[PDB]
């Protein structure tokens, strides 16, 4: 019947996926077991013996939460006073995924605000008058591209942006996050993302970058913040997405990376963890799961004859079940895991990940798997930039009509 | 002098020693978005921070002001940068600053700015004498803090402090053998000291790891480390490992062991092994077992491996 939809997480055999601590308890197993116990309770609340109602994405609640945050916030957000362009991006992208229109007035206001965040030396800062930083720069550019109007596009001072990127480029191929700032793979991705979107890439800008990123891939197969460090979904997404932009994915061992990321999906929870032996978290629905469409594209480019033509290489259904059943705040907004409070960051990435899990696309092949009521279907998102594919094409097309600053 | 929560704290707009400079309000535009309704104390400090920054005032009062700005928002990298400019201009005692950053990190260990500030200080002083102990204290509170481990690797590598890190690794693995950050540090230490080409070292590591696996069969980190130290040369280059794992299958089985067997067969087929057909059949049977029963969450991956194997052999 159409009113009942069996769930992977509710199958009787699913109970066998519970943690086996081998009777050896450590802080790690204890914490993992606590999360699993809570998740099982949640899973069970969606099952009524043989009756399993379709899962529902609470669109309207999320919309109202997002709409409100786009204008004002309590002092509880003072901790994000240096990341306001991020708030703009997370909220606009969530609304975009939910196919919620952005009023022209709101759009122009966002544009004006981001213009105030733009530094005369190039790039964007966390707020008006703050020094530029690659993180909010990445967010500001993505936000402007989501709006996608000529007004939004023209706010970006491309000449200064390129000069700014140059001012952060290190001889070993890496980038500083900001002047006198720290270095890790996030910088390479932030730089590659904004430079490719705005068409300001020069032949020497990323010289050595691909090699530096490859040095960040470690024995685990994933990528760490810097060479030598532990593999993490966040840095792995940044590293591979940056390489895809640079068309240098082959610099990595794609086999060990693929096996590593697929191993990051939790057999019981269905969601993804950020690194081996740590906890499941809704935001990794994007950082980790987003690596599969990137890997698919990379392998497809090499002519891999074994690639699927209908599914990503992760459990699409299980991820949707984790997000829909465990990551939605009843009052609107999404989150890390049951018991955590909602925030715009998790709302953005949980939704971004849900969209990736619902939509497969390779070549002319398109295969959707929308769990629950059909209204759950979200707008697609680009795996590299994490903004609508339509937004990427429109922005790149617009900027490609402009010359690279100073050539 | 006085902290933001101290009973005698006075807003900067009320301080006589600050009356000579006008505060600079933050301009969010006529129709603000993502507008944070700051507390009176928060806005007060930042209105003056903006004034000193805009004035590029390298002063002691400006220096003390950054401390308050930091307490209000330790993630404000602009304040941190300006504070470092002041440390330089005012020729401040860096050891005193180290004591400051030590307390700051203890309070907010999951923050990029605080760890970078500490690294800059250590670089300026060329003094790593307090690092390993300080980091150890942070890790004693959260054994997986990413910034802490990253800072540790930098210090060790930059100042060549490799001598006692393997002992440190062994102690933490004893406390929690599932701590993936520690297995990572283990690889970091060995690869940068003796390396893994020394067969005596590799044997020691394989034996150590196999022992940890027998103790905790379902701990993924040990399995991942085992594959990690053998993958570059090729899993099929270690014939005895296959036999040993094969004997454990009936008992200490698990998706990790089964998956490891597939990884071995994969490499074997890649190296023109004998009984190609037999190996391929074994590998395909295991891929099916993993996809259908033992590791269903990764069914798509295992189906892909099955198809890849057939396309190649
Ligand atoms: N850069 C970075 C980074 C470092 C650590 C995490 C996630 C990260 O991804 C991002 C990306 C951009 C961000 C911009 C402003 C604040 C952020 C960001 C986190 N933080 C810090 C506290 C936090 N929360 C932490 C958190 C929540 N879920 C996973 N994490 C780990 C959270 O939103
Ligand atoms: C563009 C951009 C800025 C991307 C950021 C990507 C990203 C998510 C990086 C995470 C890095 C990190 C230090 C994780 C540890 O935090 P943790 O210990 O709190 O989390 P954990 O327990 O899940 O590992
Ligand atoms: O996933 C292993 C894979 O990563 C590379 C880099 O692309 O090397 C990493 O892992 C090695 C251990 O397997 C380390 O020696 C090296 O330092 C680290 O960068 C590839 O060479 C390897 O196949
Ligand atoms: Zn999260």
């Amino acid at each position: 019947p159409v009113w009942s939809e069996p769930l992977y997480s509710l199958r009787p055999e699913h109970a066998r996926e519970r943690l086996q601590d081998d009777s050896v308890e450590t802080v790690t197993s204890i914490e993992q077991a606590k999360v699993e116990e809570k998740i099982q309770e949640v899973f069970s609340s969606y099952k009524f013996n043989h009756l399993v109602p379709r899962l529902v994405l609470q669109r309207e609640k999320h919309f109202h939460y997002l709409k409100r945050g786009l204008r004002q916030l309590t002092d509880a957000y003072e901790c994000l006073d240096a990341s306001r362009p991020w708030l703009c991006y997370w909220i606009l992208h969530s609304l975009e995924l939910l196919d919620e229109p952005i009023p022209q007035i709101v759009a122009t206001d966002v544009c004006q605000f981001l213009e105030l965040c733009q530094s005369p030396e190039g790039g964007f800062g966390g707020g008006p008058g703050q020094y530029p930083h690659l993180a909010p720069t990445y967010a500001a550019v993505n936000a402007l591209c989501i709006i996608g109007t000529e007004e939004a596009y023209d706010i970006i001072n491309r000449e200064k942006l390129l000069q700014y990127l140059y001012s952060l480029k290190q001889p070993d191929g890496s980038f500083l996050m900001h002047v006198g700032g720290e270095v890790d793979v996030r910088s390479a991705y932030c730089a590659a993302s904004v430079a490719s979107l705005t068409n300001i890439i020069t032949p020497d800008l990323f010289e050595g970058t691909a090699e530096w990123i490859a040095r960040c891939q470690n024995w685990e197969g994933g990528i760490g913040g810097v060479p030598g460090m532990e593999a993490h979904g966040g840095y792995t997404f940044c590293g591979l997405a940056a390489l895809v932009i640079l068309k240098r994915e082959r610099s990595l061992n794609l086999k060990s990376l693929l096996q590593w990321v697929t191993s990051r999906q939790m057999r019981f929870e269905g969601g993804f963890q950020g690194r081996c032996n740590k906890l499941v978290d809704g935001c990794y629905s994007f950082w980790q799961a987003g690596l599969l469409p990137l890997l698919h594209r990379a392998l497809h480019a090499q002519g891999d004859p074994a690639l699927s033509m209908s599914h990503w290489m992760f459990h699409q259904q299980a991820l949707q079940e984790y997000i829909l059943m465990c990551c939605q705040c009843p009052a609107g907004g999404l989150l890390d895991k049951p018991g955590k409070s909602r925030d715009f960051y998790h709302t953005c990435y949980c939704l971004s990940g849900l969209s990736i899990a619902q939509h497969f696309g390779s070549g002319a092949m398109l295969h959707d798997v929308v769990l629950g009521v059909p209204e759950n279907a979200l707008q697609p998102t680009h795996p590299v930039y994490n903004i609508g594919p339509d937004k990427v094409i429109q922005a790149t097309t617009y900027f490609l009509q402009k010359p690279v600053p100073g050539f | 002098f006085v902290s933001l929560d101290s009973p005698s704290y006075v807003l900067y707009r009320d301080r006589a020693e600050w009356a000579d400079i006008d505060p600079v309000p933050q301009n969010d535009g006529p129709n603000p978005v993502v507008q944070i309704i700051y507390s009176d104390k928060f806005r007060d400090v930042y209105d003056y921070f903006r004034a000193v920054l805009q004035r590029d005032e390298r002063s002691e009062r400006a220096f003390k002001l950054t401390r308050d700005a930091i307490e209000l928002n330790a993630a404000n990298y602009t304040v941190w940068h300006f504070r470092r400019v002041l440390l330089k201009s005012l020729q401040k005692d860096l050891h005193e600053e180290m004591n400051y950053i030590t307390a700051i990190i203890e309070e907010q260990p999951k923050n990029y700015q605080v760890w970078h500030h500490r690294r800059v200080l250590v670089e300026w002083l060329r003094d790593p004498s307090q690092e390993l102990e300080f980091i150890a204290d942070i890790l004693n509170q959260d054994a997986k803090n990413y910034h802490a481990w990253q800072h540790r690797q930098w210090v060790i590598q930059e100042f060549k402090l490799w001598d006692n890190e393997l002992q440190y690794v062994d102690q933490l693995l004893k406390e929690d053998v599932r701590n993936n950050s520690v297995w990572n540090q283990r690889y970091f230490v060995i690869s940068n000291t003796t390396g893994y080409n020394d067969r005596a070292v590799l044997e020691r590591e394989v034996q150590y790891t196999l022992e940890m696996i027998k103790l905790v069969p379902h701990n993924e980190s040990a399995w991942n480390y085992l594959k990690g130290i053998l993958q570059d040369r090729g899993l099929s280059k270690y014939p005895n490992l296959l036999n040993q794992l094969l004997d454990l299958q009936p008992s200490h089985s698990s998706p990790y062991l089964i998956a490891f067997l597939v990884d071995i067969y994969e490499d074997m087929l890649e190296n023109q092994c004998d009984n190609k057909e037999d190996i391929l059949n074994k590998a395909l049977e295991l891929c099916e077992i993993l996809a259908k029963e033992k590791d269903t969450i990764r069914k798509e991956y295992w189906r892909y491996i099955g198809r890849s194997l057939q396309s190649k052999h």
